[PDB]
Parts: structure tokens; C-alpha cells; sequence
RNA sequence: AAGAGAGUAGCACUGUUUGGGAAUGCAGUGUCAAGCCGGCAGGUAUUUGUCUGCCAAGGUUAAAUAUAGAG
RNA sequence: AGACCUGAGUGUGGCAGGACCACCCGCUAAACUUAAGCAUAUUACUCAGCGGAGGAAAAGAAAACAACCGUGAUUCUCUCAGUCAGCGGCGAGCGAAGAGGGAUUCAACUCGUUGCCGAAUCGGGUCUUAUAUGACCUCGAACUGUGGCA
């Protein structure tokens, strides 16, 4: 059908009419805001293979985030203690740059329930991602069986406890087996399982 | 017990037998194994002289069950058997069947002075266990 | 059935012999057949976009003749060598087409 | 885990020609410089705090708990043994006492006790009944109030002939399947007054076995 | 002074004890006692909601992997779609008369296969069936008062109608064959086993001599 | 008759994390796929050929479990 | 003059913030201490700091194990196992997984995509005792794709 052709063409990215169209976009998000609404997705292909229903009820919001390694916070670049601990350019953070973008489009907009995101642009300085948002009071999402689960209160800032896509990639649940024993309830589950102190009633 | 300690002997002497030249102080020698190769060297090299160093190649992923392997000598057979069975059997006679794989039991080790013939299923067998239970009258039949 | 099983363990078929059925057809195995759908949609895409600037480096070395450079720019660029050995094929191809 | 912990204590130091022990901060209160958080001062922390995962029960390997039953089922058969525990079996006859089973189909309390009566074994009923007093010590203010002593055992092959004898004190009722030791031996000490109906009886050989039958 | 003891190696330093300053990671079992009530209860009360359902569904009888548990079986999850096609009975149909069913077993060999056909066909022939109306029954179903004859099973594993599992029995006593009091075992054995063992060696002298 | 989720997976460097050891998981930047003999995993690195098991990059889901200073 | 796109103002109907925080989820993140010194290591992926739920939470339906005569979503328990697996100034120390017996279990489903259709969908108003999975109307949203069948 016709997604198969806007699909394949967005594998091209490293092509001379994509590089075009990207740099014109890049230059126009440069001279927004950092979070700005719109009435249609930049790819709508994109945003119906994540969740996106073109139905009253949904929206869609481009966020933008800053790139790098993360500085830590300290006065003056002075640590203290052990020099294992030293350094205050070096380290990352330990979240990925999508999940970050989830998280600050919820807390800004707390009537809204935060479903999906994906890569729209990037430049030097800038990261742009599109994030996908339904609000649960509307007859239509309430009435509607494919998607009325988000109403119930369990579901309630599901971005800010790293329930997303985005969030389970970077908790390692991306992996199964031998490669995420150590963390596969969560890795807080799995350290209390293996370090309690465990008596028996007839030891 | 309590009243069973060298504590309700120790009421009224003071230092609970640990002298008054050099008192009961915490660790007066380190924590744990400290100072094996230093100020402990004497009980170390006596008494577990194998603790320091490596020995060896190593093994990732080790998974025990695939070297399960137990063993039974020819001498213990009749354990495996009833006891009518060891003494109605001979030589020319219908002998009891034993499946060691049942039991237990993996490789067939000949080991002593072998009773009663049979004939005995296993996985491995040796190269004595074999001349020993053919004399005798009976066989091995190879399981797996 | 295939290569029924001898009655001992070692030796080249491990033992207990049993009856062996063949195998399930299973729904997985189209994933190894050609997809020409597929094959075509990309043609017309590659078509209209053109050549990117990785392959015009890749397309300029295998015209001099430097076929074992070509695979090297491949390698570090592409990761292991079995895409560079894809990518190199492609645009072969792509130039004794044209 | 708090308790007695709960200051913000530190020691004065020495120079002050006081003990070296942390004392409460604070002004206005008579709290204020007081020793604290020591098992010698008042208010303090007590010496080795009791826990929760203290060693509570036992394993008893199982062949030594059925030769113990064994054992005890053995001294309630000598009148001798009987006698040394404490009861009164004077009027009894023919030690071990084994009655008829016509006694499961009993309604009424008064029925039991003429039953008791005609075997003798009223007189340690009764025993039972004039032990009975106020408890010595802190276990009066604890939920155990009242002591008595121990008096005949009834065994039944089941739990069916049971509504007659309840409410007697003193009588204790038993099941010929899952006899207890705490019961048969109480304070350690064999022999007990025990009392059969017969198809309880005749089910010891099966239960226990014999010698040279499992 | 130590003597001649072991090295202890206890691995208690990472504060799992709860005191004045640390809440602690302990795990105790005062409740087992309780908690075997509850779960009893529960059995029974769910008998007696679900009337006269089987307690337990049915299961399969599978083979233990690895070469130490080579010769036991056990129960698997749920049924192959190869053995529901050669017993007549449809997946989604099969759920709902109390059959677990399981779409990823492979049914790699016949006599496993053979086991669990056996397993649905006695099933089948025991289900009675309650009709969906009782005013009109439809398709073979129960007759009236063969209701009323129902019971329910409570065996903890589902054994009512199929039983336990199928095990090959134990051979009985014969006479040793003239080649068995000849043939060397250990030699035949040991041939084999070289074989494979030296495979590669073999092939390098081979590859060598050329 | 077709198809099955792309700045995604992978690779390089740096940092952290793990029992994971020529690199267990993750993060930043650079680079960036395959689907015409496909891709991922198979606990010692590389190139080549077989065999076995699965088909990532979208979503929902009771029961058996916790209540270590709550109601 | 009129459309479409992008963007404002007002009106009508709604929602967010704060508290609790024992247990649970995500980040951030020490040192005392041990090594009879100490810097890698340890304490500890802990305490302190920030954010977010429930009656439980999280996980969950194989890009999984294995190498067998093969198992078959998740969670939890005994055990595997203080391990003749492994990491470590190879020192002090640290340290899991598959299998096996069990608890629970009529446990499983569907968006996108592919093929056949193409407003059959949604909102609002009215009627049927009805803010019906019903009917009628609707230059309202929606063809830059809502829905239905395999
Ligand atoms: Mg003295
Ligand atoms: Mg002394
Ligand atoms: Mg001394
Ligand atoms: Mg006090
Ligand atoms: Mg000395
Ligand atoms: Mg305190
Ligand atoms: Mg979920
Ligand atoms: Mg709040
Ligand atoms: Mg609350
Ligand atoms: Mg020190
Ligand atoms: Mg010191
Ligand atoms: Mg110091
Ligand atoms: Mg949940
Ligand atoms: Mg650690
Ligand atoms: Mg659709
Ligand atoms: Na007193
Ligand atoms: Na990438
Ligand atoms: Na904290």
C-alpha cells in the first residue's frame, strides 16, 4: 500500500532531497519554542505504527532537548572524597534523551496521559522528538475499547516511573534470558530477592 | 542454656578469664583473614598451604548436569537385588536383570569379589568391571 | 525420520533410539523466502533519491580498481564485514546496470 | 529497634569533671544533661536487644518422636508407674482399663459421669477437681489464671462419641490416630491414666505393629 | 590463638541487621502455619463455586531434558496441536471443556506423540457433557438423570479419568545369549567413544599424509 | 497471493554497571544496516562453512508475592 | 470576494497542582568503616536529595532454555550454592543461572503493516420510558484515513 513507500523512503535519510528537507525543518524548530503544538504529526506513518488515532482526543506535541554529556552539579568542579568518585565532565546520564523528552512534556501538562514518542530531527545543538498524548476525560477515548485502559488511575504519569518504550529500554527490559537475570522484575526487585536474610521456622 | 555458660561461673571474678596483664580489647590482630602473608604467615603456610596462588584452567558456564555421572562397584551389586535373588541364581540359570539407570547409578566400577551372576544395564562400564561379571556368568548391556 | 539414533551413548549418534518425526512446517519460515514487493518498492524509492555520498566514495575506488580498499572504507563504516561485503556487491551492481 | 535511642545525645568531652557518658541536649526540661543512650543509665538502651529471629523451634528426627510414644504407651500399662505420677486408681480394675463401646452413643453429661462412677474412675476426677486455685506469680495477670492438674485419658478410634464427655473437667478425650506426647507425658514424667474403648484397642497392632511385623 | 580451623568465609558485612540506625532486609516465617489454612480454605471454597468441575485441568505427559533427568517424566503445560488433530478435537474448543492447550511443543518423536493421543481419547470418552439448555439439547450431551450422576473430582492432579503416567516396566529375568558371554564391552565401547573424541586428529594425519 | 514496527539494531571512542572474564546491561557523540541464498542467540577474540532455537525496535492483562517507623 | 494553511481573542463543558508516603516504580548519590597503613577494592549500585502510583506495585505471552528419550508467558518458595561456575593490590573480600519438587493457573489477547471494502466511524441535535453499540438530520470533525471483514 502507500505506507510501504513512505516507509522505505525514510531510510534514505543520507540522501541529497532528504538532507534538503531535514535542514530546511532544522532551521524552522530552531526559532520555536521548546515545546510547541500541532495539529498534525510530521510523519504520520510513524505516529500510527506507536499508537496515534487521528480521533478526537489525541495530540500531538514536538519537544526539544539539549545535547551532550551531563555536568554534575557541584561548586566550583571540586569533588570530595575517594578520587573514584572524581570528575565532573566525563560521566553520563543514565537515561536516554527520549525518555527525557516524555517526561518533561507530562509534567508541564498534567491533564493529559503520555502514550508514545519518536525521532523527528537533530542538528549540533538540538534533539527533536515528537510525542504522542491522549487526554482520558473525552466521550470518545472513554468509550473506545482500544484504548479506555488509560483511564484507570494505575496509569496515572506512567512516563515519570519508566513505563514507556523509551523507559524500558534504557532498565534493560529490552533483553531476556541469561542476558537480564539481574534485572528482570526491576533491579531493586532482584537485589532485595538475593540479599534479605531469610529464617526459617526449624532452621 | 544460659545457666549453662562460663558466665554463671565468672560471678565475682572480675576478669572472666582473660587476665589483668592483657585485658579482652576489640581485635587485637585485624578483622577476619587479615595479615595472612605478614603476621599470620606461620598459621597459613602450616596449616593451609595451598590458600595463595592459582592453579589450573578455567571453565565459564559450568552447568553440573551435564557431568552427572555415579558410580557403583561390583561388590555392591547385591544391594540392588532382592534377597532371594542373590542365592536362586547360577552360573547356567536365569539370571536377575539389574537397570542401574533406575537406581541411580551411571558407570559400573569392579571392585572386589562379585556374588551373584546377573546381568546389569549402564552407561559406562570398566575394563575390569567387564572381564570380572563375563567370568562370572552374566553381562552388560549397554543403556543410554 | 532423520539419521535414527543407535542404542548407546558415543559414537557419532547418541543413543535411545526412537521413532523421530520429521518436523512442523511452522508460519517462521517465510521470513527466508525472496519478498518482491518489497524488492520493487525499494527500487522505486532508490530510484527517485539517488546515491548517497557514502556510495559515490564507494563507486569512485571500485572504477580505479582498489577492490580491497573498497571493502575497508566498507567495513569501518557499515561495522561487520558481512554488511561490507553486501554493500560492495550493490553497488557493483548498481554500476554495471548502469 | 528504637527503644531508648531516640535523643540526639553526644558526649561533653573530658574537662568538665564529668563522666565521659553522651547526655541529652537541651534547656528547661530536668531532661538536660542527663546520661543517656547506655544499658547503666536511666531511660537507656537495655544490653543485647531481644529479636524476633531468635531460634524458637526444634527439628526432632521422626524415628525418635515414635519411640517415644512407644515408650510412654509402655508406662501407662504398669499400675506401679501409675501410681508414682499421681493418680488414684485404687478402685480400678484390670490395669490397662479397657470399657465396652457402647459409650460413644452417650447424650447427656449426667449419663458420662454415672459411667465414670462404675469404673473408679470418678476418684481422680476428683482430684482434679479440689486442685483447683488461683495461680502464683505474674502469670495471674497474664491470661492463665486458674491451675489444675491432670486427670484420665479417654482414647476413641475417631471423633464421633464426644458431646457427652466435654464439659467435665478434669476428663481429657483422645484419638486412637495422632496420639500426642505432650498428653501422654505430661511434664516429661510417664505413666498416665489412660482409658480404652475397645475399637480403639484393637487398632494398636496396626498403627504400632509388633516385633517382626511392620 | 588460632589453631587448625577452617577459613570462615561467613559473608554477613552489608547491614542486613535492623537497628537504631538501619531499617534492615530480613525475612521471616511466622505465618507458614497460617498461611497453609488460608490456602486450603480456598481450595475448598472454589470446589464447591465451580461444581462439579474438575478441580485441575488436564495436562500432558512430557519428558525431562538433560541427561540427568533423561528417564523421568512429569506433566507439561498444555496439549500439542499435532496430538488435538489426531484425537478430532479443535483448540479453541478444547479450552473450553477443560483441556490446557499449548501452541509452542514441537512433538519431536512418535512415542510421545502416541502417550498424550491416548491421553484425550480415554478424556473424551469420560466427559459427560452438561447440555448448554436443558429444555433442547442439541449434538451428543448428556441425558436427563446422567446430570444428576456427576461428581466432582478433587485429586489434586487431574488423574481421575486418564491416571498416572505411563513408565516402561521392568524386564524380566532370562538367560545370558552365548554372544553376550563373549563380546568385550568395554572395547566396544571405547571404539565408539574414540571416534568422536578424535575426529580432528584423524583428519589432520590424513590431510598430511594426502 | 503478499507482508509483519529504521537515525532502529550494529560498529568506534569515552564513562558507568555486572560473577560476566579480548568487553553482562546501559548512556553520550561519531558512523549507521539486512530482508536474492534474511536477522538475533548458542558464556575465549578473528575469517569461512554447517546445525539448533527464536523473529526485536507498538499496547493491555487476574492468581500465587511485599507492607522493614502508613491508614 | 472567496477558499485553504498557519495563528490569536472571547464564550460553554471539563481536568492538573496539595496531602499521605510502611510496602512499590524512575533518577541522583556519600563518607565513617574493613583491608591491622593506603590510592584500586569494600561499606554500597546502601543512607541523605528529587519525581510518581496502588490496594498492592512492578513483571508477563519467547528475536527464551538447552544439546536431552528434549522443555514451553510472568511471579514466588525449597534447592541448585557460600558453589573444586566465576570476579578480585587473585589480597581483604565478593558472587549468580539452566535443570528438579512445589504455590497459582478453563490465561490469554490486539494496534500498525499485507489483502478485499472505502465514512459503513466520531461529535452534536431530535424521537423511541433510553446523554441505547437503535433510528432520522447535520456545507461539524475525518479521505494527510475513522471503521468492517480475512
Ligand atoms: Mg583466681
Ligand atoms: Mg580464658
Ligand atoms: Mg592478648
Ligand atoms: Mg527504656
Ligand atoms: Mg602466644
Ligand atoms: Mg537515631
Ligand atoms: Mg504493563
Ligand atoms: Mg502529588
Ligand atoms: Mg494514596
Ligand atoms: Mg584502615
Ligand atoms: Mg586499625
Ligand atoms: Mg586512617
Ligand atoms: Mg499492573
Ligand atoms: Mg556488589
Ligand atoms: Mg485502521
Ligand atoms: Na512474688
Ligand atoms: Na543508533
Ligand atoms: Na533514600
Amino acid at each position: 500500500g502507500s505506507f510501504m513507500y513512505l516507509n522505505e523512503l525514510w531510510k534514505k535519510k543520507s540522501s541529497d532531497v532528504m538532507r534538503f528537507i531535514q535542514r530546511v525543518r532544522a532551521w524552522e524548530f530552531r526559532h520555536q519554542h521548546t515545546i510547541v503544538r500541532l495539529r498534525r504529526p510530521t510523519r504520520p506513518e510513524k505516529a500510527r505504527m506507536v499508537g496515534y488515532k487521528t480521533k478526537q482526543g489525541y495530540v500531538v506535541f514536538r519537544v526539544r532537548v539539549r545535547r551532550g554529556g551531563r555536568k554534575r552539579p557541584v561548586h566550583k568542579g571540586i569533588t570530595y572524597g575517594k578520587p573514584n568518585t572524581a570528575g565532573v565532565l566525563g560521566r553520563k546520564l543514565n537515561k536516554n534523551n527520549r525518555v527525557v523528552a516524555e517526561q518533561r512534556l507530562g509534567k508541564k501538562y498534567g491533564n493529559l496521559r503520555v502514550l508514545n514518542s519518536y525521532w523527528v530531527n537533530a542538528d549540533s545543538t538540538f534533539l527533536w522528538y515528537e510525542v504522542v498524548a491522549v487526554d482520558p476525560m473525552h466521550r470518545a477515548i472513554r468509550r473506545d475499547p482500544r484504548i479506555n485502559w488509560i483511564v484507570n488511575a494505575v496509569h496515572k504519569h506512567r512516563e515519570q516511573r519508566g513505563l514507556t518504550s523509551a523507559g524500558r529500554k534504557h532498565r534493560g527490559l529490552r533483553q531476556k534470558g541469561h542476558k537480564a537475570s539481574k534485572l528482570r522484575p526491576s533491579r531493586r526487585a532482584a537485589w532485595r530477592r538475593n540479599n534479605r536474610m531469610v529464617f526459617l521456622r526449624k532452621r | 542454656p544460659t545457666r549453662f555458660k562460663k558466665t554463671r561461673h565468672q560471678r565475682g571474678s572480675t576478669f572472666c578469664g582473660y587476665g589483668r596483664v592483657g585485658k579482652h580489647r576489640k581485635h587485637p590482630s585485624g578483622r577476619g583473614n587479615a595479615g595472612g602473608e605478614h603476621h599470620h604467615r606461620i598459621n597459613f603456610r602450616k596449616y593451609h598451604p595451598g590458600y595463595f596462588g592459582k592453579c589450573g584452567m578455567n571453565h565459564y558456564h559450568k552447568k553440573k548436569n551435564t557431568t552427572w555421572k555415579p558410580t557403583i562397584n561390583l561388590d555392591n551389586l547385591t544391594k540392588l537385588m532382592a534377597k532371594d535373588e542373590a542365592m536362586k541364581a547360577k552360573k547356567g540359570e536365569a539370571l536377575p536383570v539389574i537397570d542401574l539407570l533406575a537406581n541411580g547409578y551411571s558407570k559400573l566400577l569392579g571392585n572386589g569379589h562379585l556374588q551373584a551372576p546377573c546381568i546389569v544395564k549402564a552407561r559406562w562400564v570398566s575394563k575390569l568391571a567387564d572381564k570380572k561379571i563375563r567370568k562370572a556368568g552374566g553381562a552388560v548391556v549397554l543403556q543410554a | 525420520a532423520p539419521v535414527p539414533r543407535t542404542g548407546i551413548i558415543a559414537g557419532f549418534n547418541k543413543g535411545y533410539k526412537t521413532t523421530r518425526r520429521a518436523r512442523r512446517p511452522s508460519s517462521n519460515d517465510r521470513y527466508a523466502l525472496p519478498h518482491k514487493k518489497l524488492r520493487a518498492v525499494k527500487a522505486i524509492i532508490s530510484d527517485l533519491v539517488g546515491f548517497s555520498p557514502m556510495e559515490r566514495r564507494v563507486q569512485e575506488l571500485l572504477r580505479v580498481g582498489k577492490d580491497k580498499r573498497a571493502l575497508k572504507f566498507c567495513k569501518k563504516r557499515l561495522g561487520s564485514i558481512k554488511a561490507a561485503k553486501k554493500r560492495r556487491a550493490k553497488v557493483e551492481e548498481a554500476l554495471r546496470q548502469q | 529497634r528504637l527503644s531508648g535511642m531516640k535523643h540526639s545525645a553526644e558526649s561533653w568531652g573530658t574537662g568538665r569533671a564529668v563522666a565521659r557518658i553522651p547526655r541529652i541536649h537541651g534547656g528547661g526540661t530536668s531532661m538536660s544533661g542527663a546520661g543517656a543512650f547506655g544499658n547503666m543509665c536511666r531511660g537507656g538502651r537495655m544490653f543485647a536487644p531481644t529479636k524476633i529471629f531468635r531460634r524458637w523451634h526444634r527439628k526432632i528426627n521422626l524415628h525418635q518422636k515414635r519411640f517415644a510414644v512407644v515408650s510412654a504407651l509402655a508406662a501407662s500399662s504398669l499400675p506401679a508407674l501409675v501410681m508414682s505420677r499421681g493418680h488414684k486408681i485404687e478402685n480400678v480394675a484390670e490395669v490397662p482399663l479397657v470399657v465396652e463401646d457402647g459409650v460413644r452413643a452417650y447424650e447427656k453429661t449426667k449419663e458420662a459421669m454415672t459411667f465414670l462412677k462404675t469404673v473408679g474412675a470418678i476418684d481422680d476426677v476428683n482430684r482434679v477437681n479440689d486442685s483447683r486455685q488461683i495461680r502464683a506469680g505474674r502469670g495471674k495477670m497474664r491470661n492463665r489464671r486458674y491451675v489444675a492438674r491432670r486427670g484420665p485419658m479417654l482414647v476413641m478410634p475417631d471423633n464421633k462419641g464426644t458431646r457427652a464427655f466435654r464439659n467435665i473437667f478434669g476428663l481429657d478425650l483422645a484419638n486412637v490416630n495422632s496420639l500426642n506426647l505432650l498428653h501422654l507425658a505430661p511434664g516429661g514424667h510417664v505413666g498416665r491414666f489412660i482409658i480404652w474403648t475397645k475399637s480403639a484397642f484393637e487398632k494398636l497392632d496396626k498403627i504400632f505393629g509388633t516385633f517382626t511385623e511392620p | 590463638p588460632k589453631g587448625n580451623n577452617a577459613i570462615p568465609h561467613v559473608h554477613q558485612r552489608k547491614h542486613w541487621n535492623p537497628c537504631s540506625s538501619q531499617k534492615g532486609n530480613v525475612k521471616v516465617f511466622f505465618n507458614q502455619p497460617a498461611q497453609k489454612q488460608r490456602r486450603r480454605r480456598l481450595r475448598l471454597l472454589k470446589a464447591k463455586k465451580i461444581f462439579p468441575r474438575p478441580l485441575k485441568a488436564l495436562r500432558p505427559q512430557v519428558n525431562c531434558p538433560t541427561v540427568r533427568y533423561n528417564m523421568k517424566r512429569r506433566l507439561g503445560r498444555g496439549f500439542s496441536l499435532e496430538e488435538l488433530k489426531a484425537a478430532g478435537v479443535k483448540p479453541r474448543y478444547a479450552r473450553t471443556i477443560g483441556i490446557r492447550v499449548d501452541r509452542r511443543r514441537k512433538n519431536k518423536s512418535e512415542e510421545g506423540m502416541n502417550i498424550n493421543v491416548q491421553r484425550l481419547k480415554t478424556y473424551m470418552s469420560k466427559l459427560v457433557l452438561f447440555p448448554l439448555n436443558r429444555k433442547k439439547p442439541q449434538k451428543g450431551d448428556a441425558t436427563e438423570e446422567e446430570v444428576k450422576a456427576a461428581t466432582q473430582d478433587r485429586s489434586r492432579y487431574g488423574t481421575a479419568a486418564v491416571g498416572g503416567l505411563v513408565t516402561p516396566a521392568r524386564e524380566a529375568p532370562r538367560k545370558v545369549t552365548e554372544e553376550e558371554s563373549t563380546k568385550k564391552m568395554y572395547k566396544f565401547l571405547k571404539k565408539n567413544h574414540s571416534a568422536v573424541r578424535f575426529f580432528r586428529a584423524r583428519n589432520r594425519r590424513a590431510a598430511r599424509k594426502e
